[PDB]
């Protein structure tokens, strides 16, 4: 079936290669790499972030409402006698 | 195929192929190179020095070829 001599039909296609024992592995890491993880960050970042944020915001409520439900309250007693 | 230049040259081989018979067609070539780096014998080697000897006094036939060379 799908094999390497009959997937599809290209025309004028030139590529070029080196050998690996030719070039280096880890060649521009802090001049390239770097500021492309950063625009890599930037372009997500608001597609993401917020829901999280409002997860913690809820997280944070909820826990104090429990919390806060447990405490004796004054009035059970002080009201009528 | 040789090419020989000053300092330098190129040793290999050249060949056409339908396109489904590419892959195999490199097996076979580059499994003859490994056979002949570990394992050669006698006999084969024989019938090659006779083939060079014929093809060098088979060139130099006629007076052009000759000043060629």
């Amino acid at each position: 079936g799908r094999e390497f001599g009959n997937l599809t039909r290209i025309r004028h296609v030139i590529s070029y290669s080196l050998s690996p024992l030719e070039q280096r592995a880890l060649p521009h890491v802090l001049s390239k790499g770097v500021p492309n993880m950063l625009r890599r960050v930037r372009e997500s970042f608001f597609r993401v972030v917020p829901q999280f944020v409002v997860f913690y915001l809820l997280y944070t409520w909820g826990t104090e409402e429990f919390e806060k439900s447990k405490r004796k309250n004054p009035a059970a007693y002080e009201n009528d006698k | 195929f040789s090419i020989c230049y000053a300092d330098t040259g190129l040793l290999g081989a050249h060949f056409v192929c339908d396109r489904m018979k590419i892959d195999d067609m490199m097996f076979v070539l580059q499994g003859q190179w490994m056979r002949l780096c570990t394992s050669a014998t006698e006999s084969e080697v024989a019938r090659g020095k006779n083939i060079l000897r014929n093809a060098l006094v088979s060139h130099l036939d006629g007076t052009t070829p000759v000043c060629e060379d």
